RNA sequence: CUCUUAAGGUAGCCAAAUGCCUCGUCAUCUAAUUAGUGACGCGCAUGAAUGGAUUAACGAGAUUCCCACUGUCCCUAUCUA
RNA sequence: AAGAAAAUGUUUU
RNA sequence: UAUCUGGUUGAUCCUGCCAGUAGUCAUAUGCUUGUCUCAAAGAUUAAGCCAUGCAUGUCUAAGUAUAAGCAAUACAGUGAAACUGCGAAUGGCUCAUUAAAUCAGUUAUCGUUUAUUUGAUAGUUCCCUACAUGGUAUAACUGUGGUAAUUCUAGAGCUAAUACAUGCUUAAAAUCUCAGAUGUAUUUAUUAGAUUGAUGAUUCAUAAUAACUUUUCGAAUCGCAUGGCCUUGUGCUGGCGAUGGUUCAUUCAAAUUUCUGCCCUAUCAACUUUCGAUGGUAGGAUAGUGGCCUACCAUGGUUUCAACGGGUAACGGGGAAUAAGGGUUCGAUUCCGGAGAGGGAGCCUGAGAAACGGCUACCACAUCCAAGGAAGGCAGCAGGCGCGCAAAUUACCCAAUCCUAAUUCAGGGAGGUAGUGACAAUAAAUAACGAUACAUGUAAUUGGAAUGAGUACAAUGUAAAUACCUUAACGAGGAACAAUUGGAGGGCAAGUCUGGUGCCAGCAGCCGCGGUAAUUCCAGCUCCAAUAGCGUAUAUUAAAGUUGUUGCAGUUAAAAAGCUCGUAGUUGAACUUUGGGCCCGGUUGCAACGGGGCCUUUCCUUUACUUUGAAAAAAUUAGAGUGUUCAAAGCAGGCGUAUUGCUCGAAUAUAUUAGCAUGGAAUAAUAGAAUAGGACG
RNA sequence: ACCCACUCGGCACCUUACGAGAAAUCAAAGUCUUUGGGUUCUGGGGGGAGUAUGGUCGCAAGGCUGAAACUUAAAGGAAUUG
RNA sequence: GCCCGUCGCUAGUACCGAUUGAAUGGCUUAGUGAGGCCUCAGGAUCUGCGGAGAAUUUGGACAAACUUGGUCAUUUAGAGGAACUAAAAGUCGUAACAAGGUUUCCGUAGGUGAACCUGCGGAAGGAUCAUU
């Protein structure tokens, strides 16, 4: 099948590599999982050493990290809007390490209100202490009044099977908005 | 090629071994175990070669299959079982105990040993690390891992195994001046004690050993083992003590009995 | 497969196939020590080539070299065991020195001559190969045996053999059973 | 060495748009070739500005083979003016 | 001052 | 083991090759072939084709037994069949591909997977079974069949599990969230991991926090002994194990990987790059690193220090032959590594295979058939055909060596045994000794001995044998129980002897011999050489200082470019701490030689080079010891006894490339402060 | 301009060769088996053959590069006596 | 004495050679493309709004294999052509070795049955180390 061999791929000098050796189970390749959105479907991979991967074809909902406030809510994934690598993959939603997403918001908003309780974007004195720390970036905060958040997926859903990520934020949340606003 | 090699070819077996060229094609291929494969004593070996007990192999299977050998302890019916260096292999019926380590010559040395020291075995530091819900653990040279070790054991240091419970009794530190066996290399067999441990950071770090008889030779650091301190051995030493006689002296003691 | 086994020649014939005087002595040397033929002069000087060039490389060292001293000293050790050197020149440049002949000497068919078991050195070639000389417990019928120097004084011959034992023979046997009859009765 | 009337066909080229015999012989091309091409050459009767040999390019010139292509044919049918 | 022509010889001893 | 000799001439000295000579575990072939030991053997050509048979199966006390199998109150022993588990990825064969590839030495994984072995390790699971769940299950078996045929299978009826699928019980202590949550496994994010463990070094080990999982594990398993307490009850506890299980470590491994090193070729000088070539970012894929692949980007990467291309009758190495030194040649092949199983490709299972005594396809061969179909892979062991100069039994056995399996038991063409066997190697029969006759010798004058070549009782040897070793008896007289192969001009040891032929026939490596007196042919006799061997052909090594680094030759023998320039390459003047002194101190026998330290204006960059040390598997090589009867070999063995056994060994050296560590600082190179942008404080 | 002496550089020459060489001869063709100052090119018995083939240059004649099969015991150098 | 070439005889070895020759293998362009694998689906019938799911099927990547064209490497047939070599006593002449009877030889060019001849420049390896 695929090989990850360097026997073909000649070598530094531009020479032709002669075939020995055809080729090895231990340096196959596989074709990628090329995940979609919607109705989860996870194919299970037997790999070396009797492991195995999880194909995830379909994905719908991910676990997304703020990482500011350290809450990590699993949420649907919305779609694609941004692609380093391949704007194809924007094109047919497909979901990948990398992959700038849009996430329901909804989660966080909830875990945002039951914790801090301060109208983020439209026991009892535990807001009280935890009120100080309830400011959050415009650029943040702006996107609950829209109901999607941008995210990163951090996870390979080709490996793992799990489109796990964690929301944009700071440098990070400026950079992938300039290029939205370039390439749209 | 394709999976792990089951044979082992006679003239590809280990030196120390000792095996006659022309018996067989094939010599014992050490099984999967605690020591290594080339610097191990298969049990076959050891009972037909080195102690005559068994004629064949057969006979060994036979020995063993009724429990009277027992390896560190434990009963150790595989007969191409891995006992290798500072085991202790002890015998129930012609009750007595050896010891495994290296004669002058490097070749694992018939070494009978009494019950009261043969209790325990030395074991020689591989590693020192935090397992899994932060519990230290040290890796000796058996591949025997034992749990909370002492804080002041590190890497090259000794410890004394119960071999009872396998718990440390006793640990001894890798510093100059410490009594060390050579098990590997040119010198494998000598017994010295630590002049200096030069360090060479990525590289391997090499030891320099001067023997009673004030010879000085310089190894790497992974075939040196402690083993106590100067003429104090935890152990029973061999009958050459690894004093390494050069060739000359070697014919002189040998035509001393004349 | 099993261990090769290892063999070697012991002899090499000389360069030169048709030298008068190599002829000459060694036919000469093939009579005066009953040879049978040409190979085992041969054998005798490769033997003697193999010690002379051991010599010399242990001579090109310094000397008190523990390998020379070693080494040195195992070949006297061997070759005053066997006979052919002499106690007195053991410098190894005495070995340098040594001859055929000196090897020629301590056969055991020369010896069976020297010791007076056999009227000629082929009449004990004969002895040695019919099984009637025995260097300890034990009939030899290698004319090639290099005695020891230990077993020269143990040269007798055989409790088999009737000739030092105590059998009558077979030809004998033979013989007085034809005379039995040739008596007349 | 000669003799017919001076010389006696050199270099080349060829069954050639020049060869009768002749559908020459050999090879090749084909299932099969009086065709083609390549050779051969005592050449009826080739041959040197009556120009010989060869030549890239060119040709509504003559010729053979191949690929494509097709109603030229197998085998004809139908439509329009 | 200088002085025409002169080719060839079998094989192995 | 530092050697030459014959051939150009009338003669000479050269150059120079031809020829001779010797070795080859180096092949073949001819003639011959008695003994013992050892044993290479279809590599070369055809990785050509293969009839037949065998080469992979496996069960313990301890997974599943109602065989309608055997045996003397559930089964209990043995146990075919089958299910399950494990193995079949080892071994064995071959050398076709392959030239920076493999391979060797040396590295790395802080870049990964790893059945097994060994060691450690799991009180946390539940949203009306646990004194133990289901068929969502079936094989074997019974019965009914189809097909010409395959290790083909259909339909029907049962029945289990360590198969398959589910599924509780272990409190206690314990911190967070607003009663629940907290084991482990997965994924992400975050925090600590200090200056509270480790490394030269880490985002390491490990822990903590918030979450997340088409659910990972957290024994519904098996054998043997039964004990203690006891409300003696279907009580509570409790032993040694087997098997299985998560993670870690270990081991057997694997995969990638650093540096340096390959034969010939320029009648290959540019190559690679669109279709990945070199690098960057992201992703995918992988066990994991990586252009491994994808997208965008940059235009790189290699090369006269030989890239790239081509050839190899090239698998690499350990090694082999020959060798004064330096070298030349060989290495299919006993060990190691690689690769392949007719050619390719693809893949399943599995820890591990891109497997071929696994499957799928195409290609090429090729087999049965009842024509419908079906089935293949000897470069495993034999064996056959073919090819060729060129290579053996369709034998016996697991007894040894080891391997596999559930495993002391079974299996193993792995392996061993024998057969064939002048591959090669070791040892060494074919006679020895008297008496008569003559000159130590002589001959068909004779005698007493000796014995193995065989043959064979037995015994031993063997797994059963054969053979060797040992032996009853037999078994020498031209000892016919009869040694050959090449030669007799020179090289080169040995005939001016006889017959034959007559430049014929033939010989002759070379020079030559033969033309009617042949030392050379064909023979007889005799002699020589080696001898159970000897000759011939081919290749190769020494000879060859005829490949020359050591170490050739170039005026005329072959060879100085017509001449000069010139890049690469090679090479390149001299100079920088020398010399006094005071000591301590090792080796040889006060002297010599080595070493270290103090002053004396001094104190203790980058290389090459050289020392030393660890390293460079074993076998092989040198080499120590050791009476295999000697020897080649082998690593054995030795010591006195009537033991209830003592003991020495299986050393030592070597690969001088590359890497690592280390001393030296001569030699050779390199760099400094000049527009001072210099040094020190 | 010439004469004498000296000197550097040059074309050469004469004598002897310590030395070299097979010799002819050579002040280099010496300082070479007591074999190493640096470096370029070329040869490896005679033919086939400077041929075939490929490449390249040339208008051509040809030049440069350049084999092998096969064949052969000499070919050749210098000198000596005829 | 020795000797050179053409031309005759015989034999052998390479070379050239029409056949848009042939074959094999590697690499490669453009096409067709089995098969397994992943994937979009599909749903016999075995099941308790769910599950397992065979045939079939989408798109991929890996690609055997074949065709075409190119290139290289290796081998190979071929009418015929043209050389070379060898071989006891062939023909023609006599080119060279002596001043070889025209000194020989080199380069070049032309001629010519054949060796060879001739022109121009060169060498002495010449038949001259030489005319203050
Ligand atoms: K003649
Ligand atoms: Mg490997
Ligand atoms: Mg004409
Ligand atoms: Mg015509
Ligand atoms: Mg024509
Ligand atoms: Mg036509
Ligand atoms: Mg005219
Ligand atoms: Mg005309
Ligand atoms: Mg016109
Ligand atoms: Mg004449
Ligand atoms: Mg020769
Ligand atoms: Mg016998
Ligand atoms: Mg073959
Ligand atoms: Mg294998
Ligand atoms: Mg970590
Ligand atoms: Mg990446
Ligand atoms: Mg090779
Ligand atoms: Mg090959
Ligand atoms: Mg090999
Ligand atoms: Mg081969
Ligand atoms: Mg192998
Ligand atoms: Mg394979
Ligand atoms: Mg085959
Ligand atoms: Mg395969
Ligand atoms: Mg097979
Ligand atoms: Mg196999
Ligand atoms: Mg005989
Ligand atoms: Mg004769
Ligand atoms: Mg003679
Ligand atoms: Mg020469
Ligand atoms: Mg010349
Ligand atoms: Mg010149
Ligand atoms: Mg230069
Ligand atoms: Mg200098
Ligand atoms: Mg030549
Ligand atoms: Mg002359
Ligand atoms: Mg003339
Ligand atoms: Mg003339
Ligand atoms: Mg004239
Ligand atoms: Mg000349």
């Amino acid at each position: 099948g695929i090989s990850r061999d360097s026997r073909h791929k000649r070598s530094a000098t531009g020479a032709k590599r002669a075939q020995f050796r055809k080729k090895r189970k231990f340096e196959l390749g596989r074709q990628p999982a090329n995940t979609k959105i919607g109705a989860k479907r996870i194919h299970s991979v037997r790999t070396r050493g009797g492991n195995k991967k999880y194909r995830a074809l379909r994905i719908e909902t991910g676990n997304f990290s703020w990482a500011s406030e350290g809450i990590s809510k699993k949420t649907r994934i919305a779609g694609v809007v941004y692609h380093p690598s391949n704007n194809e993959l924007v094109r047919t939603n497909t979901l990948t390490k990398a992959a700038i997403v849009q996430i329901d918001a909804t989660p966080f908003r909830q875990w945002f209100e039951a914790h801090y309780g301060q109208t983020l974007g439209k026991a009892e004195r535990k807001w009280a202490a935890r009120a100080a720390s309830a400011k959050i970036e415009s650029s943040v905060e702006s996107q609950f009044s829209a109901g999607r958040l941008y995210a990163c997926i951090s996870s390979r859903p080709g490996q793992s099977g799990r489109c796990d990520g964690y929301i944009l934020e700071g440098e990070e949340l400026a950079f992938y908005l300039r290029r939205l606003t370039a390439k749209k | 090629a394709r999976g792990p090699k089951k044979h082992l070819k006679r003239l590809a077996a280990p030196h120390h071994w000792l095996l006659d060229k022309l018996s067989g094609c094939y010599a014992p291929r050490p099984s999967a175990g605690p020591h290594k494969l080339r610097e191990s004593l298969p049990l076959i070996v050891f009972l037909r070669n080195r102690l005559k007990y068994a004629l064949n192999g057969r006979e060994v299977k036979a020995i063993l299959m009724q429990r009277h050998v027992k390896v560190d302890g434990k009963v150790r019916t595989d007969t191409t079982y891995p006992a290798g260096f500072m085991d202790v292999i002890t015998l129930d019926a012609t009750n007595e105990n050896f010891r495994l380590v290296y004669d002058v010559k490097g070749r694992f040395a018939v070494h009978r040993i009494t019950d009261e020291e043969a209790s325990y075995k030395l074991g020689k530091v591989k590693k020192v690390q935090l397992g899994k819900k932060g519990v230290p653990y040290v890796v000796t040279h058996d591949g025997r891992t034992i749990r909370y070790p002492d804080p002041n054991i590190k890497v090259n240091d000794t410890v004394k195994i119960d071999l009872a419970s396998g718990k440390i009794t006793d640990f001894i530190k890798f510093d100059a001046g410490k009594l060390v066996y050579v098990t590997g290399g040119r010198n494998l067999g000598r017994i010295g004690t630590i002049v200096h441990k030069e360090r060479h950071d990525g590289g391997f770090d090499l030891v320099h050993i001067k023997d009673s008889l004030d010879n000085t030779f310089v190894t790497r650091l992974n075939n040196v083992f402690v083993i106590g301190e100067q003429g104090k051995p935890y152990i029973s030493l061999p009958k050459g003590k690894g004093i390494k006689l050069s060739i000359a002296e070697e014919r002189d003691r040998r035509r001393a009995q004349q | 497969p099993r261990a090769p086994r290892t063999y070697s020649k012991t002899y090499s014939t000389p360069k030169r196939p048709y030298e008068s005087s190599r002829l000459d002595a060694e036919l000469k040397l093939a009579g005066e020590f009953g040879l049978k033929n040409k190979k085992e002069i041969y054998r005798i000087s490769f033997q003697l080539s193999k010690i002379r060039r051991a010599a010399r490389d242990l001579l090109t060292r310094d000397e008190k070299d523990p390998k020379r001293l070693f080494e040195g000293n195992a070949l006297i050790r061997r070759l005053v065991r066997v006979g052919v050197l002499s106690e007195d020149k053991k410098k190894l440049d005495y070995v340098l020195a040594l001859k055929v002949e000196d090897f020629l000497e301590r056969r055991l068919q020369t010896q069976v001559y020297k010791l007076g078991l056999a009227k000629s050195v082929h009449h004990a070639r004969v002895l040695i190969t019919q099984r009637h000389i025995a260097v300890g417990k034990q009939i030899v019928n290698i004319p090639s045996f290099m005695v020891r120097l230990d077993s020269e004084k143990h040269i007798d011959f055989a409790p088999t053999s009737p000739f030092g034992g105590a059998r009558p023979g077979r030809v004998a046997r033979r013989n007085a059973a034809r005379k039995a009859e040739a008596s007349g009765e």
